[PDB]
């Protein structure tokens, strides 16, 4: 600390002098605090300098983690006791460089050539990141600092940017829209006389607003305290509602990516990941989704599935090839999903009984998620999340819609390989629940009786699944769980079935074209 | 010495605006019928242009700390800084909140400030801070101090809009400083004395006549005279004039012999006034300037003018007295003595002299608050109606729907507003409660039939039936004009059956324009309303 | 802090510095200056009001009662804070006893400014602002005798309180020593009085309640009662005494009742509750008188 403070107070008007030796000892120290929580506490009692000199090389790329503001944030971070020790001026240092950030112009970047603009992205982005850390801490929300954090900033309205800001701000989808044009323009995008020499404009504004974004949607309160009706809680999320309009939030959401490509020759073309719209981006859409407004409406959530969640799901499983699964796009879109949509989707499983007249739209769902599942580049992790999400909609969501998937699915699930044991459990599920439905021909009044290709099928998916479990080799964890979904299959069709002698012919020939079924 | 203001005083906010570099001094201002939200009024040319402040009065109820507030939400004191406070507004008797809603005039973040019927919740509720580094929290608040107000609910601050053409108030994040100033305070003051601000009667020396303008048949610049009437105008709404001092601070103090007052007339919202021709006349309040509606009382007849006196800081001392004191009205600039003309429905002309007559003592007698206040309803009543009326003509003169303005949402509210003036009492009350509000809805009746409200509405239901149908009234005017054809037509119907309900004398001045009544009976959409009205009068 | 214990995790600090900062700093910088006031050093006394000889002059006195306003201000909100709460927890004893020691040794500090007829100083102070914290004490006051009297756990807490009453009363009367006819101290301490009215009748209602159980005790309807030297008397015979000495109200009564503490037994010692309640009962009320 006293050789990064001697460098710091020697030439601090004129950038820094040996940046590289301050990157290092602001490194050194944010991995002094990780390796204990104890010297993270030792850290923290020196917190207050770092604040005075968090606005170091913050402009500067390549840095990002080596800066006394980032020191600041791992001496804050995920320690509720120092969370709830730091106190308010703290705070109003960050919120009042953060406002310096939103009214005043990048002198240094406008100095490199960079156009000039009246506020700050690069480093108001990095002070919203303090913020977050500061007020978020262990999935929980910190309520006493997010509600001196959410005062101040409603305070002091230019933190919010331009946009938002107040004074005929065209609004958050409006910024989203431009900061992406000005992402395609390279005029704007580049200064114009590999990353950290270039700053790329556009995505410096929607890093900002994302961040802000993110920041008042962790600072929203928890939701068992708005249903213990405390009314600050309440007050501070009907703020955050009056500051962020939902409509701004789907059009966000509904906006698309720029898929990759191959070329002619066939090369991967792949646009780069440091110029575009980032899948955290709508990540931080979804959370402030979740946790300000609340989703709780069915037509509303039927709507959003339609408008914006859907057709990035379908992007994603259209970009499910081999050779463009490595793309680091592909990455970061099922990073995306499977850590914001299908949560949300998961959290949002009762809501998905009334959708009937939405058929067409669950079973599109259903559909790209299987997709999703049956994937490689796909992690552990996000395979679990897959499985959960799919296994919480098929099990509130009625008989009628998914005998599509269960079609698609008797077709693929004999090969007993291990992309089927999700749909081994789908069917175990289903058909437990469904028992009633197949076996009495009333069934239930309101879900009706079985279509008799829905039995058909479910005659299908038994003797492939006897015949293949019999040629399958040996694994006792396989066979325990392929016998409950056989007995659920065997028990649910009613037997005194009739097979029809008159099948339909000419069936889906894409069906058993196993390359991708399109 | 230093004044600190305490609960039950009543209080005017003043902010300050710089607008085409010349400083004006407004007043937070709003009205209980029609627009709840609020304007402001400016009081910095009160020479050539009266303040109303009247609308602008509010009074301090109750001054809270924020834990007792949030108490007293979950299930005479001075006011300090950190507390919050309850205004109501002296007018209406609603009370100043956040309405949650914005007109959105490009400041998403802004909420519209308004006036609430209850008190519940903390919408209502504002918490006072020290303005500058002097002042902290927990002290006194000073009186004539300025004061930041912020609101509890929505935690935005009372700010005057400076980039929009018309100034607005309305609750948002930037701060604008409000200074408070003690319009009076009733604590101290002596009952039956006259002060500043009071809708009296000036009765002349008979005790039996009052200064009057003409009747309602007559058109209006024909009610322009004044003149002396007799009788059962004694008990109208005609014979009401408000009594306003020439300052704005301190303007609800104890009227002193010689004390410069405009007098209003509450009825036509006219201000007396001299003419260069030595004959009185009602003149606007555009017009109102100074020298020609500056009137003072004078004891005695004696011709040694006061002069010029000091103002003091307070409710002073009681001079003049309701129904006993003998006061003499003259003309400051002009010196002349208030008189009768006794020119040869006595209509005893009032006219200004050099000497006068012997008899010309006047005397005052309060009016009462419901009367007041009635009054007040049926002017602001008055000119909705004629700029509906107006309108109306226009719409059917062929006038291009742009150009006119048609008050379809301000028409409608004050509608459901005189719905709710004359709703009838109902019947689980209190037996002597019971009785009060018969009382006062007979007076409220009596006075808008002695004003002409019921020609008013007539016209009105007339030239909404000109129209046969919504679609054509959309067709005519605008398409939410069309979809508030049927609501305000009915509601005109309801509020004339309830101006109607129980007052014989209503119904046999009603026995005229029946047959009118009955000749659209078949018309659907007003058939339940004129079966009604029938009904009443019948 | 007292979510941080509630949440579980390890603390550093169990009573907590981070509320009241440093309590034995300002103690020992009030008894500083309190010491080199004492003695009714009259020159010293006007010294610290006004330095002749300095260019520029700071009123310690002024500035003394401007802390005592501010700790004052402190301890009403910490009372607004466990109002409604029924029991005072160990964190609040603590520091409601730190506090108290604190506002005490401001009242003794002011208490030596005032005293040897240091007409300065009492004029200085009468137009400063101590009449707003005295105001506020005498509510504490009014509230927490009512509060930690029904309750037995925090004795300590209301004897402490307690000893802080008499010590502002003591100030008073130190303020008003040297008093004349219409004096304008006078006038602006019963100006404060008025302002308090409702806080002070509390408190005088509470000290005569308490103050005719020497005479409750001591009437022969008692002794007939308790015969015994042992003098534990029973909770239905000294509820009972309590209508039939025919002074108590009812309220009076159930208060008192709500007041006494029993053990398992069902029985009160009458000796025990009276040296608990009349003494510091007697010892403020002749103040106050």
């Amino acid at each position: 600390m006293e050789v990064m403070v001697n460098v710091l107070g020697g030439g601090e008007s004129k950038e820094i002098t040996f940046p590289k030796m301050v990157a290092n000892c602001c490194r050194f120290l944010c991995y002094f605090c990780r390796i204990s929580r104890q010297n993270q506490k030792a850290m923290f009692d020196h917190l207050s300098y770092l604040l005075e000199n968090s606005s170091v090389g913050l402009a500067s790329p390549a840095m990002r983690g080596s800066t006394p503001l980032d020191v600041a944030a791992a001496s804050v971070m995920d320690n509720n006791e120092l969370a709830l020790a730091l106190r308010e001026p703290d705070l109003e240092k960050v919120v009042r460089y953060l406002a310096g950030c939103g009214l005043q112009s990048c002198q240094m970047l406008v100095s490199k050539g960079y156009p000039d603009i009246g506020w700050n992205p690069v480093e108001g982005e990095r002070y919203l990141d303090f913020l977050r850390f500061a007020v978020f801490c262990n999935g929980e929300s910190v309520e006493e600092n997010a509600n001196v954090v959410v005062r101040l900033l409603i305070r002091r309205p230019e933190c919010f940017g331009p946009a938002l800001r107040g004074e005929g701000g065209n609004g958050l989808l409006a910024a989203m829209e431009e900061a992406i044009k000005i992402a395609e323009d390279p005029s704007r995008d580049g200064p114009s006389p590999e990353e950290d020499d270039t700053i790329h404009m556009g995505n410096a504004i929607m890093t900002f607003y994302s961040a802000l974004i993110d920041l008042l949607g962790r600072c929203a309160p928890e939701m068992h305290l708005i249903h213990a009706g405390k009314g600050e809680a309440i007050r501070i999320r009907s703020i955050l509602r009056s500051l962020i309009p939902l409509g701004d939030l789907v059009g966000v959401i509904s906006i698309a990516f720029q898929m990759p490509t191959i070329a002619k020759d066939g090369n991967v073309v792949e646009p780069d990941m440091s110029a575009g719209f980032c899948p955290d981006h709508k990540a931080a859409m979804v959370l402030f989704l979740d946790r300000v407004y609340g989703i709780e409406v069915q037509d509303f959530l039927l709507h959003l599935l339609e408008v914006g969640f859907l057709p990035d799901l379908r992007a994603a499983a259209s970009l499910d090839t081999a050779a463009l699964s490595a793309t680091d796009m592909a990455l970061a879109l099922n990073r995306y999903l499977c850590t914001a949509v299908l949560p949300l989707l998961t959290r949002c499983a009762p809501l998905f009984a009334g959708t009937e007249h939405h058929a067409s739209l669950i079973d599109s769902l259903l559909h790209t998620v299987y997709r999703l599942s049956k994937g490689c580049s796909l992690t552990k992790a996000q395979r679990d999340s897959i499985e959960v999400c799919l296994l919480s909609i098929c099990g509130q969501l009625r008989p009628s819609m998914m005998q599509h998937l269960l079609r698609r699915l008797v077709f693929d699930v004999p090969l007993l390989n291990e992309h089927a044991k999700m749909p081994l459990k789908l069917l175990t599920n289903h058909y437990e629940r469904c028992w009633k439905y197949y076996c009495l021909p009333g069934g239930w009044g309101n879900f009706g009786a079985a279509s008799e290709e829905e039995l058909h099928l479910s005659r299908k998916l038994f003797w492939g699944i006897f015949d293949a479990l019999s040629q399958k080799k040996y694994e006792q964890e396989l066979f325990k769980l392929a016998l409950p979904c056989l007995s659920a299959v065997a028990g649910a069709l009613p037997p005194d079935y009739m097979e029809s002698n008159y099948v339909s012919m000419m069936e889906k020939q894409s069906s058993m074209d196993s390359e991708g079924n399109f | 010495e230093i004044q600190f203001l305490r609960t039950d005083d009543e209080v005017v906010l003043q902010c300050t605006a710089t607008i085409h570099k010349e400083q004006q001094k407004l007043c937070l201002a709003a009205e209980g019928f029609g627009n709840r939200l609020c304007f402001l009024e400016s009081t910095s040319n009160s020479k050539n242009v009266p303040p109303d402040l009247s609308i602008c009065t509010f009074v301090l109820e109750q001054s809270l700390s924020v834990r007792a507030l949030q108490e007293m939400l979950a299930n005479h004191r001075t006011l300090l800084y950190g507390h919050a406070i309850l205004l109501r507004h002296s007018y209406s008797g609603m009370y100043l909140c956040c309405l949650s809603t914005s007109r959105s005039s490009t400041d998403k973040l802004a909420f519209d400030v308004g006036l609430q019927e209850d008190t519940t919740g903390e919408a209502c509720w504002w918490t006072i801070h020290p303005a500058s580094k002097q002042r902290s929290e927990g002290e006194k608040v000073r009186v004539g101090d300025d004061l930041i107000l912020v609101s509890v609910s929505s935690e935005r601050y009372l700010h005057l809009s400076y980039g929009n053409g018309s100034l607005h108030v309305d609750a948002a994040f930037q701060q604008t400083l409000w200074s408070v100033a003690p319009i009076s305070s009733g604590s101290e003051a002596a009952q039956g004395y006259l002060i500043g601000g009071d809708v009296l009667r000036l009765l002349h020396g008979h005790m039996d006549e009052c200064l009057t303008v003409p009747s309602g048949e007559h058109g209006e610049e024909q009610r322009r005279t004044v003149h002396y009437e007799g009788g059962a105008v004694s008990v109208h709404a005609r014979s009401l004039w408000r009594l306003e001092t020439l300052r704005v601070a301190w303007s609800g103090s104890h009227i002193r012999w010689g004390q410069p007052f405009r007098l209003r007339h509450v009825t036509t919202g006219k201000y007396l006034s001299l003419m260069e021709d030595k004959n009185l006349l009602l003149m606007d309040k555009e017009k109102a300037d100074v020298k020609s509606t500056a009137f003072t009382f004078r004891s005695s007849k004696e011709k040694l003018d006061v002069g010029v006196r000091k103002e003091v800081d307070g409710m002073g001392t009681s001079e003049i007295k309701y129904g006993d004191s003998v006061c003499y009205i003259q003309h400051v600039d002009t010196g002349l003595w208030l008189t009768y003309q006794s020119v040869d429905s006595i209509q005893r002309k009032a006219i200004m002299h050099h000497e006068g007559h012997m008899d010309d003592g006047i005397s005052l007698s309060r009016s009462q608050h419901e009367e007041s206040r009635t009054a007040r309803v049926i002017r602001s009543t008055v000119f909705l109606f004629n700029r509906f009326i107006r309108g109306l003509d226009a719409l059917s003169k062929k006038a291009k729907a742009s150009t006119v303005d048609l008050p379809i949402e301000s028409v409608s509210l004050s509608l459901q507003d005189l719905i709710g003036y004359f709703h009838p009492p109902d019947e689980h009350l209190e037996h002597e409660d019971k009785q009060n509000r018969l009382r006062a809805l007979k007076n409220r009746q009596n006075l808008f039939q002695e004003e002409g409200m019921i020609n008013l509405v007539l016209e009105c239901i007339d030239r909404l039936h000109v129209y046969s149908s919504a679609a054509h009234f959309a067709d005519v005017a605008g398409r939410e004009a069309g979809e508030s054809w049927k609501s305000i037509l009915n509601s005109l119907y309801e509020l004339l059956a309830a101006l109607i309900r129980g007052n014989r004398k209503n119904c046999a001045q009603f026995s005229g324009s029946l047959d009118w009544l009955i000749s659209r009976l078949e018309r659907l959409e007003a058939s339940s309303g004129i079966l009604e009205v029938l009904h009443c009068v019948l | 802090q007292n979510k941080a214990e509630g949440l579980g995790m390890v603390t550093e600090e169990g009573s907590g510095e981070k509320v009241l900062q440093d309590d034995e700093f300002t103690c020992d910088l009030f008894r500083f200056l309190q010491l080199l006031c004492e003695g009714h050093n009259s020159d010293f006394q006007n010294y610290l009001r006004t330095q002749t000889g300095n260019n520029t002059t700071v009123n310690i006195i002024i500035s003394t009662v401007d802390y005592l306003l501010r700790v004052q201000e402190s301890i009403s909100d910490f009372y607004w804070y466990y109002s409604g709460k029924d029991v005072i927890d160990e964190q609040g004893q603590r520091n409601f006893s730190k506090a108290i020691q604190v506002a005490k040794q401001v009242f003794n500090t002011l208490t030596e400014y005032i005293q040897g007829p240091c007409t300065g100083n009492q004029q200085s102070l009468a137009h400063s602002r101590l009449w707003d914290a005295v105001v506020g004490f005498l509510h504490v006051f009014a509230h927490m005798q009512m509060k930690l009297s029904q309750d037995s756990s925090q004795i300590e807490l209301l004897k402490e309180l307690m000893d802080l009453q008499k010590d502002m009363v003591v100030m008073l009367l130190s303020m008003l020593e040297g008093n004349v006819v219409n004096g304008t101290i006078g006038k602006q301490m019963v100006d404060m009085l008025v302002e308090s009215s409702n806080n002070v009748e509390m408190i005088l209602k509470f000290f005569d309640m308490f103050l005719k159980l020497k005479d409750l005790t001591s009437s022969d309807t008692f002794k007939e009662y308790d015969p015994d030297g042992k003098g534990v008397i029973s909770k239905r015979d000294f509820h009972k005494a309590m209508e039939s000495h025919k002074h108590y109200t009812q309220s009076e009564t159930e208060f008192l009742l709500s007041c006494a503490e029993t053990d398992e037994n069902e029985t009160l010692d009458y000796e025990e509750f009276v040296k608990r309640f009349h003494e510091p009962a007697k010892d403020i009320g002749f103040n106050v008188a």
